[PDB]
């Protein structure tokens, strides 16, 4: 596995990315009732494998080696995309009827003091329930925010990560893609309505 | 968006993701996926079609035409 030119000046400033990243992230969290998921630095064989692969061997061109996840309730995630925005963030705002798998959620890309991007998402509980195993929904929404979503939710949690994973696999020209992309829009569709 | 399916077994389809500065080209005859960068030259290696930055930019990108490709972006 071949190391990138430059990866390990990269890789060094991305605690000092975490730290600016995560401190916007629970500056905004806190102002809107909501919680941060804060996560390590990317793994160093994944992070290799991501440049190597996404980006063609530049390391200077990844921009999660630090990243956070906000959790604010429905309404709010339009305003803490617009915070993220005003702080220069590049800011990507996925509603359901543009994204073949109907997905909708806030990413975004800050350019931190350090030099290197920091990612930061944002989405609602209902979302993240729907899309990450109950594992993942646990740890972003901690326990009784998931026990709670999970009891007023309308269908059952976790299904959004499988029908990306089997959309993604296929070729460009696939007959099985657009059957799939169907099923992972009625998913999140009938989680929106409720 | 460009959905897979109907549109890449019909012809070449080329791709603007600007939230990763990054552009692609679809070659139908060939089956390939070749990836071109904001301010660079088209990068020679072949793009796999499970990749994740390729499968982003079909969710999240748009169709660009031939010349817009190769005439290419600038560096962001």
């Amino acid at each position: 596995t071949q190391v990138p030119k430059g990866f390990e000046k990269v890789y060094g400033k991305a605690p000092a990315a975490k730290a600016e990243i995560d401190a916007v992230a629970d500056g905004l969290a806190a102002k809107h009732g909501g919680r941060v998921a804060k996560a390590p630095i990317k793994s160093r064989e994944r992070a290799m494998q991501k440049i190597n692969n996404d980006y063609k061997g530049d390391p200077t061109k990844i921009k999660d080696l630090a990243r956070n996840t906000i959790i604010v309730e429905g309404d709010k995630v339009n305003t803490v995309a617009a915070e993220l925005a005003n702080r220069g963030a590049k800011v990507k705002v996925i509603d359901g009827n543009a994204d073949p798998l109907g997905y909708s959620g806030v990413n975004s890309t800050m350019n931190t003091k350090a030099g290197i991007p920091g990612e930061i998402q944002v989405n609602s509980p209902e979302m993240i329930y729907a899309k990450e195993s109950e594992d993942m929904a646990r740890i972003l929404l901690g326990n009784d925010t998931y026990d709670a979503v999970a009891a007023k939710a309308g269908v059952p949690g976790g299904q959004g990560h499988k029908y990306y994973e089997d959309w993604r696999v296929l070729d460009p020209k696939s007959p099985e893609a657009q059957a799939i992309a169907e099923k992972s829009r009625a998913y999140y569709d009938a989680v929106r309505k409720g | 968006a460009i959905e897979k399916g109907e549109a890449f077994a019909r012809r070449d389809i080329y791709i603007d993701y600007d939230f990763e500065d990054v552009t692609y080209r679809w070659d139908h005859r060939q089956g390939t996926i070749h990836v071109r960068f904001y301010g660079e030259a088209e990068s020679p290696e072949p793009v796999e079609h499970d990749n994740r930055l390729f499968n982003d930019a079909l969710r999240f990108g748009r169709e660009i035409t031939r010349e817009e490709y190769e005439t290419g972006f600038p560096k962001g």
